[PDB]
C-alpha cells in the first residue's frame, strides 16, 4: 500500500495524511531491510518535507521528521536523496520549536545527515546548526536529549578529510568541557571520542585542544570504570602525545604514565596494544621523557609484551624500545639491556613485517654502537662489518 | 619519530 499511503500523506484531511505518514514511519521504522528505496521511488520525499512546514500540526511535523530520520538511516544515496529534497533547512528551523519533540527529532535527523560525510556536514553547519545544538546544553536537559545532542557532535568532529572549521572546533570545544563533567556513561564516551578526533586532526587542532584546559579531565578518564571510557581516552592522549614535545610534557604533566600499569596488565590485547603505542610515542620523544618512562617502572612490561603478547602488541613494543635506544642516553640503554631485551627484542627478526625487522635491526644497530629490502640487508652488512668483525 | 594511528557513517535509526 506505497502509493496508497503516497496519495493519502498528499491529502488535506489531516487524519488521512496523518495516518498515512505514520503507516510509512511504522513501515521504515521496524523491518531490519526497510522499504526506503521503494517509499522514495513513490515520491514520499517532497510530501514529508512539506509536512515539515506545517506548524499548526506538530505531530504531523514529529512523525514526518521521523520518517525522514529512519530514510537517511539507509545508504549514502538515500541520505543524499534526502538533503536533495531540501529538509536540511527545515529541520534547523524546527530546531527553534515551541515543542520539544519537533525539536529533538530534528536534531536527531541533522545528526544522521551530518554522519553520512564531510561535504554534507560541511553544508549543515554553512547553515548554521551549532550555535542552537549547543543552546540545548542546560542542566534541566532530558539526558535522551543531550545524549543525541552530543552524538551530533562526534558526527560533526568525526571527519577528517577536510576537517571540520576552526570556528567550529572552537565553539564545540567549551561544550566539551562543560560535558567532560556528566555522569552519564554515554554522554562521557561521546565526548571523549569527539575531542579524540579533534585530536587527531593536527597539531594546531591539538594545541586548541589543550587550550581549552581540558587534557587534565582527560587523563584521570584513562583508569575509569568503564572500558569504552578508558579506550576512547587512551587513543585521544594518544593522538596528543603524536604532536610537539611541549604538547606531550603537557599530558604528561597531568600523571598520565599513573595509569598505564593497569593498561598493560589488561586482559584485553587491544587496550595492551594501544597503550604500547602511546608509550614509544612517548619514547619518541626527549630523554627527560625516557626517563620519565623508565622512573614509571613500565619498561620490564613492556619488554614481557615484545617477549610473550599479541603480535601486533610485539610490533608497537619494538617500535617503543628501538625509539628508545636512538633517542636515549648510555644510562638507558644500559637499563634497557639489563632488563633482558636482548632475546625478544631478537626473536621477531623472523618475522615477514619488514617495517618491524628494520626496526628491530636499527634498534640493535644503535645499541651496539652505543656500547628482498636493501634497508634491511645493508644494516645487517653494516652490523656484521662493524660488530662481526 | 612519533607516529600516528592505522586509518580504520555512523547513522542511528529510531524504532
Amino acid at each position: 500500500s506505497l502509493e496508497a499511503i503516497v496519495q493519502n500523506a498528499s491529502s488535506d484531511n489531516q487524519g488521512i495524511q496523518l495516518s498515512a505518514v505514520q503507516a510509512a514511519r511504522k513501515l521504515l521504522s521496524s523491518d531490519r531491510n526497510p522499504p526506503i528505496d521503494d517509499l522514495i521511488k513513490s515520491g514520499i520525499l517532497p510530501i514529508l518535507v512539506h509536512c515539515l512546514e506545517r506548524d499548526d500540526n506538530p505531530s504531523l511535523q514529529f512523525e514526518a521528521a521521523w520518517a525522514l530520520t529512519n530514510i537517511a538511516s539507509g545508504t549514502s544515496e538515500q541520505t543524499q536523496a534526502v538533503v536533495q529534497s531540501n529538509a536540511v533547512p527545515l529541520f534547523l528551523r524546527l530546531l527553534h520549536s515551541p515543542h520539544q519533540n519537533v525539536c529533538e527529532q530534528a536534531v536527531w535527523a541533522l545528526g544522521n545527515i551530518i554522519g553520512d560525510g564531510p561535504q554534507c556536514r560541511d553544508y549543515v553547519i554553512s547553515l548554521g546548526v551549532v550555535k542552537p545544538l549547543l543552546s540545548f546544553i542546560s542542566p534541566s536537559i532530558p539526558i535522551t536529549f543531550l545524549r543525541n545532542v552530543t552524538w551530533v557532535m562526534v558526527n560533526l568532529c568525526r571527519h577528517k578529510d577536510p576537517p571540520p572549521p576552526m570556528e567550529t572546533i572552537q565553539e564545540i570545544l567549551p561544550a566539551l568541557c562543560v560535558l567532560i563533567h556528566h555522569t552519564d556513561v554515554n554522554i562521557l564516551v561521546d565526548t571523549v571520542w569527539a575531542l579524540s578526533y579533534l585530536t587527531d586532526a593536527g597539531n594546531e587542532q591539538i594545541q586548541m585542544v589543550i587550550d581549552s584546559g581540558i587534557v587534565p579531565h582527560l587523563v584521570p578518564l584513562l583508569s575509569h570504570q568503564e572500558v569504552k571510557v578508558q579506550t576512547a581516552a587512551l587513543r585521544a592522549v594518544g593522538n596528543i602525545v603524536t604532536g610537539t614535545d611541549e604538547q606531550t610534557q603537557v599530558v604528561l604533566n597531568c600523571d598520565a604514565l599513573s595509569h598505564f600499569p593497569a593498561l598493560l596488565t589488561h586482559p584485553k590485547e587491544k587496550i595492551n596494544k594501544e597503550a604500547v603505542w602511546f608509550l614509544s610515542n612517548i619514547t619518541a620523544g626527549n630523554q627527560q621523557q625516557v626517563q620519565a618512562v623508565i622512573d614509571a617502572n613500565l619498561v620490564p612490561m613492556i619488554i614481557h609484551l615484545l617477549d610473550k603478547g599479541d603480535f601486533g602488541t610485539q610490533k608497537e613494543a619494538a617500535w617503543a624500545i628501538s625509539n628508545l635506544t636512538i633517542s636515549g642516553r648510555k644510562d638507558q640503554v644500559a637499563y634497557l639491556i639489563q632488563q633482558n631485551v636482548i632475546p625478544p627484542f631478537c626473536n621477531l627478526l623472523t618475522v615477514k613485517d619488514a617495517q618491524v625487522v628494520q626496526v628491530v635491526l636499527d634498534g640493535l644497530s644503535n645499541i651496539l654502537k652505543m656500547a628482498e629490502n636493501e634497508d634491511i640487508y645493508k644494516l645487517a652488512y653494516e652490523i656484521i662489518d662493524q660488530f662481526f668483525s | 619519530r612519533k607516529r600516528s594511528h592505522s586509518p580504520t557513517r555512523y547513522v542511528k535509526r529510531r524504532f
